[PDB]
RNA sequence: UAAUUGCGAUAACGAACGAGACCUUAACCUACUAAAUAGUGGUGCUAGCAUUUGCUGGUUAUCCACUUCUUAGAGGGACUAUCGGUUUCAAGCCGAUGGAAGUUUGAGGCAAUAACAGGUCUGUGAUGCCCUUAGACGUUCUGGGCCGCACGCGCGCUACACUGACGGAGCCAGCGAGUCUAACCUUGGCCGAGAGGUCUUGGUAAUCUUGUGAAACUCCGUCGUGCUGGGGAUAGAGCAUUGUAAUUAUUGCUCUUCAACGAGGAAUUCCUAGUAAGCGCAAGUCAUCAGCUUGCGUUGAUUACGUCCCUGCCCUUUGUACACACC
């Protein structure tokens, strides 16, 4: 018994919280997004990632624990929530996936220019019209600055 | 101001270059043929292109036009 | 040709019907008349001291004649005005509920209005006929 | 200003003798030329209209316009 | 305005619209002056006035005079505008607008 | 002890917090979303609020 | 039988295609229906300061979410009622069916 | 059935809907006669559709107007526009084009807003100022 | 529409409650010059005393003026509903008064003196000369004395 | 040209970003699809006034019909159209007509490269380092403070009154918000001067609050040039509401008190049409508290249709002993 305004805002904030949870825990699985589909008797959560075998685990054990996690937190009845994993296409055309891969390369210890040119070459090879990666912060010095790496053409307005 | 940009001007010149005998000195018919003979994403841009095309057809009727 | 309240201008109709009610003299004017202000947003009582209750009665009777059914809260909003809140900005303030409730009850006792389904007060058939007769007289006075 | 607020015999027969020979009669006309208050001016305007010395032109609130009757 | 026209017709038997247009034509300022550079001090150079500006400034002078003479006064604004327009239509020099117009023209004549 | 945390938190700013970051200040409570203004500017596109005019 | 179907999405095109295939299924089954009544679009606005702190020019920013609501009245027997409530599932479109 | 047309007039948020049918000459606004429209300083503003063409045009028809929205003066303007457009629409449908053109010419020669709605709309207010154009006072020290 | 000829019985200055009440102005706004008598109270007292409110103060009879001051001095006897009274449920007697010409300053002095002698915060505030109703004093009231 | 917008010229040619295009909103549609959560007409039933027949209303299960008004979806429509001037006679500009609309139609949203040692570690379970870490700078509880008043500044609100105050009448918006394991928006009836109380009711909302019956405004009166019935600061007494709690008064109400202020010096802000200004309303904050803000409509002017004088901005030339760059 809820108004339509509050119901639509509530499932918007549910989508936002679910996306934040998935991007916090599935960062090393190439998590590229989430989609929600409400259905009579069942709501389904489609995770769009790259490493679906790591998202699933053995006999989908990580899928079962993720369903149980979202169930326990969002107070769903047993059987009412179901999660599926799906291998996203065009991985080069996914800014979240490219940003996470660059983050993990920089954490492992790759040079900034090498990592950025790798990601821009991969995105340009994947058929994009343009790519642009910016790295900001303390780069080799205490004074912070920003480095830009672009290829192709990008529009802004 | 009513200065028309190079997208409108270039599209109008290309339309006249390859469709001169088909199109007329009337904005309504020029609009009705331009929307089916070219792929323009906006009704506003189609109207601007057809209007500049009609203007250039009047120019062509009063002697030849450079370009 | 027949007349109604809608054929007569509001001000002179209300004046004529208020004078008629005062001359008839059976409206049961409450008694705290000449004490009160008619609104929390007012600052002085009505200047027409010996009247003004017949004016409010004629006004609410004509208002209920034009509408379907009117209650005390609608009347309080209708007669409320801008209160001067001293040095702060002005604001709309509702009028006194006791005055409007008692004049509704007085009109019920003289038979002009009645309790309506879907709440509030609607004009009765006797109220319709004598408001129409007052309209006829006040439209004939100019002849 | 010390405009008279009650009227006596000399003010009464003065207003009765020279509210004629006024082309335009109003509240401020009476206040200025006879030194009476605005309240006495409004009452005198209604009285002189009721006998008929001044003829009304327009009889709005906040502005009363009268001329002489001839 | 309606009361003003009634008062005008009572005070003078003329058409009040004719009195209004006579007031405007009489109190439009025919020459004025404008500020120039003047080498660090303000100098004023006499110029002519276009007819539209004459009409605009005539209306402004008439209504400003009426509003100022009605402020803090027992006379109403309609009455004050009535004698303002009547005196301007006569050019009687007891009009605010007539005195302002004369002062502006005199200043311009000095600053030719 | 029962003196600990015994003060009422039934109304006012101490009763509410940002559902994302637990901040008491700048909270948007419209439509029952209970997100602080900075966190809301971060997550508005995810929630469904977009800029048009 | 007096059923009413209410659709309350934020996606105009998905809403309109759900309404269209419901009404064409109804006319295919030859059901008398009141057509899709489109309620006023309700605009949910939130106005905020752009800045996270409080300095600079006081620039404000209004975000809005648009809710589009439609309803269709149907007089159809119960088997087509269950088949209607089992068909026309669309992501982002909130559908509810009520009787009497 | 009875010959009749429906028209409307507009000014800002005020809308007046006029039913013009064959009749005997009654002009009513909100159920009251035309001679009682509220700002009597503006009563001739709704009289002038009747006066420019003559009352013989209104002798054989009767008009009922309901006006809502807006304020007092805008409702007056919407009423006059609805009445004039209703008379023109009636002469379009049931009388001839010569009479319709003469009515349209007289109304247009007097006032274009008798038939064509004034297109001026409010400008939205922008942040940083009380109005659409006006800004808050800027101080430097 | 009714003009009347007044005689020599009009008086320009009349004395009520040790206050020079001016004639020449209408009775309710004339009686407001008595300290403790405002517009509402004066209007209600004139209505209860049954005088013509249109009348100027100077042309009223002496019996009418005495009736007015008797009603002012004993309002509850003449059916004033007691929430008109400026001193009701008073701290000493417990009864409803309406203080008048000099009694209003006397009772204000009494109230402030009671607060000062029990050393309440309002009384200390009054003694210092500051605002007592909790207003900010950082910016306003600089030339208050 | 609003525009490195274009006509063109041309040691450059071809491109990219920005501008424009775009998208949202406001204006038009008696053309399409429709609507018992929008309306209108007619027929039932019914009230009043009249008298053939009329006028004004009430009642939706009383049914029928329609979509002008209202709401959307899909579209249409403007492109400076047509005509006349002017210009190497090009891009364009000016006038008139038509038109719902002809300042890129109005208003926004989005918005480049390069930067500031601008602001923000007090939005963040964003963070490096430093500090602290158990009589802690963690956290909680009680009570204070953030409001303290000789003064000096910046936003504002009420005004100095008659183009008004007061009193009766008249009587009209648009944007919105609202309760579930809760207690929200609240109609109607009764009590009360009021604030408020109480018994119910509708509404999870184009349905109910709500026609948000708003205020300025109109119309009749009262006052009458008197710091006056202008103004309502500062005080006193009492009654209520929110809240565990109101004392340094939370607000609301009643009576009383009735101060400066008589249009504001140098200075200085904002603004070109439904705009300024007047006027209120909803929302945010929110248990309570707007003199604030974000929007909304109501009433609606004057004066430009320019210039580079002041303050600045863009482009070109030019001088430079400047480069943290005329502070
Ligand atoms: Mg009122
Ligand atoms: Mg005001
Ligand atoms: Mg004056
Ligand atoms: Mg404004
Ligand atoms: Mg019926
Ligand atoms: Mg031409
Ligand atoms: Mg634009
Ligand atoms: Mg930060
Ligand atoms: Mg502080
Ligand atoms: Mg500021
Ligand atoms: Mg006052
Ligand atoms: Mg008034
Ligand atoms: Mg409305
Ligand atoms: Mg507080
Ligand atoms: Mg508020
Ligand atoms: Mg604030
Ligand atoms: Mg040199
Ligand atoms: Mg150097
Ligand atoms: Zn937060």
């Amino acid at each position: 018994l809820i108004s339509k305004k509050r119901k639509l805002v509530a499932d918007g904030v549910f989508y936002a919280e679910l996306n934040e949870f998935f991007t916090r825990e599935l960062a090393e699985e190439g998590y590229s997004g989430v989609e929600v589909r409400v259905t009579p008797t069942k709501t389904e959560v489609i995770i769009r990632a790259t490493r679906t075998q790591d998202v699933l685990g053995e006999n989908g054990r990580r899928i079962n624990e993720l369903t149980l996690l979202v169930q326990k937190r969002f107070k769903y009845a047993p059987g009412t929530i179901v999660l599926y994993a799906e291998r996203v296409q065009d991985r080069g055309l996914s800014a979240v996936a490219q940003a996470e891969s660059m983050k993990f390369k920089l954490l492992n210890g790759l040079a900034i220019r090498r990592a950025a040119y790798g990601v821009v070459r991969y995105v340009m090879e994947s058929g994009a019209k343009g790519c642009e990666v910016v790295v900001s912060g303390k780069l080799r010095a205490a004074r912070a600055k920003a480095m830009k790496f672009a290829d192709g053409f990008l529009i802004h307005s | 101001g009513r200065v028309r940009t190079k997208t409108v001007k270039r599209a109008s010149k290309a339309l006249i270059e390859r469709y001169y005998p088909k199109l007329t000195l009337d904005f309504q018919t020029n609009k009705r043929l331009c929307d089916e003979i070219a792929t323009i994403q906006s009704k506003r841009l189609r109207n601007k292109i057809a209007g500049y095309t009609t203007h250039l057809m009047k120019r062509i009727q009063k002697g030849p036009v450079r370009g | 040709p027949g007349v109604s309240v809608r054929d007569v201008a509001a001000q002179d109709f209300i004046n004529a019907y208020a004078s008629f009610l005062q001359r008839q003299g059976k409206l049961e004017v409450p008694g705290y008349v000449d004490i009160v202000k008619t609104s929390s947003g007012n600052e002085m009582p009505p200047q027409d001291a010996e009247g003004w209750f017949y004016k409010r009665a004629a006004s609410v009777a004509r208002h209920i004649y034009m509408r379907k059914q009117v209650g005390v809260g609608k009347l309080n909003k209708l007669y409320g005005g801008a209160k001067s809140r001293g040095v702060r900005p002005y604001k709309h303030i509702d009028a006194s509920g006791s005055i409007n409730r008692k004049v509704l009850q007085a009109l019920e006792k003289i038979g002009i209005v009645e309790i309506s389904p879907k709440g509030g007060r609607r004009i009765s058939e006797n109220g319709q006929r004598d408001l129409d007769r007052i309209a006829a007289q006040t439209l004939e006075e100019d002849e | 200003a010390q405009h008279a607020v009650i009227l006596d015999q000399e003010k009464y027969d003065r207003i009765l003798k020279e509210v004629p020979t006024y082309r335009y009669v109003s509240v401020s006309v009476l206040v200025d030329r006879l030194k009476i208050g605005g309240s006495l001016a409004r009452i005198a305007l209604r009285h002189l209209e009721k006998e008929g010395i001044i003829k009304p032109i327009s009889k709005h609130s906040k502005q009363a316009i009268y001329t002489r009757a001839t | 305005i309606k009361h003003t026209l009634d008062i005008i017709n009572v005070l003078t038997d003329q058409n009040p619209i004719q009195v209004v247009v006579d007031a405007i034509t009489n109190t439009g300022p025919r020459e004025d002056t404008t500020r120039v550079g003047g080498g660090g001090a303000a100098r004023r150079q006499a110029v002519d006035v276009s007819p539209l500006r004459r009409v605009n400034q005539a209306i402004a002078l008439l209504t400003i005079g009426a509003r100022e003479a009605a402020f803090r006064n027992i006379k109403t604004i309609a009455e004050t505008l009535a004698e303002e327009l009547i005196n301007a239509a006569k050019g009687s020099s007891t009009s605010y607008a007539i005195k302002k117009k004369d002062e502006l023209e005199r200043v311009a004549k000095s600053n030719r | 002890e029962n003196v600990w945390f015994s003060h009422p938190r039934r109304y006012g700013k101490g009763s509410r917090q940002c559902r994302v970051c637990s901040s008491h200040t700048g909270l948007i409570r419209k439509y029952g979303l209970n997100i602080c203004r900075q966190c809301f500017r971060e997550k508005a596109n995810d929630i469904g609020f977009n800029k048009f005019r | 039988i007096k059923i009413r179907i209410t659709l309350t999405s934020t996606k105009v095109k998905q809403l309109e295609n759900v309404s269209s295939n419901i009404v064409k299924n109804a006319e295919q089954h030859n059901l008398v229906k009141k057509g899709p009544v489109r309620l006023p679009t309700k605009v949910l606005k939130i106005s905020t300061r752009k800045t996270p702190n409080g300095e600079g020019s006081k620039t404000w920013e209004t975000y809005e979410m648009r809710i589009h609501k439609r309803y269709i009245d149907l007089e159809a027997p119960v088997q087509i009622v269950k088949r209607i409530t089992q068909i026309t599932i669309e992501p982002g479109v909130d559908v509810e069916v009520v009787v009497a | 059935a009875v010959p009749s047309v429906q028209t409307f007039g507009k000014k800002k948020s005020a809308t007046a809907v006029a039913h013009v049918k064959a009749g005997k000459g009654l002009i009513k606004v909100n159920g009251s006669p035309i001679t009682l429209v509220e700002p009597e300083i503006l009563r001739f503003k709704v009289y002038e559709p009747l006066l420019l063409v003559g009352l013989d045009k209104f002798s054989n028809i009767d008009i009922r107007v309901r006006v809502t929205g807006g304020g007092h003066v805008s409702q007056v303007y919407a009423i006059r526009q609805a009445i004039a457009k209703g008379l023109v629409a009636y002469h379009q449908k049931y009388v001839d084009e010569q009479s319709k053109n003469e009515l349209k010419k007289a109304f247009t020669s007097y006032d274009r807003t008798l038939l064509i709605a004034d297109s001026r709309r409010p400008e939205p207010k922008k942040f940083g100022g009380k109005g659409a154009r006006s800004r808050f006072q800027k101080s430097y020290r | 529409s009714l003009v009347v000829q007044e005689q020599g019985s009009f008086q320009h200055i009349l004395r009520l409650l040790n206050t020079n009440v001016d004639g020449n102005i209408k009775i309710v706004y004339a009686l407001t010059t008595i300290k403790g008598v405002g517009r509402r109270y004066s209007n209600l007292v004139c209505k209860k005393a049954d005088v013509d409110l249109h009348k100027r103060a100077g042309e009223l009879t002496q019996e009418e003026l005495e009736r007015i001051v008797q009603i002012m001095q004993n309002p509850t006897h003449y059916k004033i509903p007691a929430w008109f009274l400026n001193r009701q449920n008073d701290i000493t007697d417990g009864k409803d008064y309406h203080t008048l010409a000099n009694n209003v300053e006397s009772k204000l002095r009494d109230d402030l003196e009671r607060l000062k002698k029990i050393r309440a915060h309002r009384g200390i505030r009054h003694f210092w000369g500051l605002r007592v109703r909790g207003q900010h004093t950082k910016t306003t009231g600089r030339r208050r004395a």
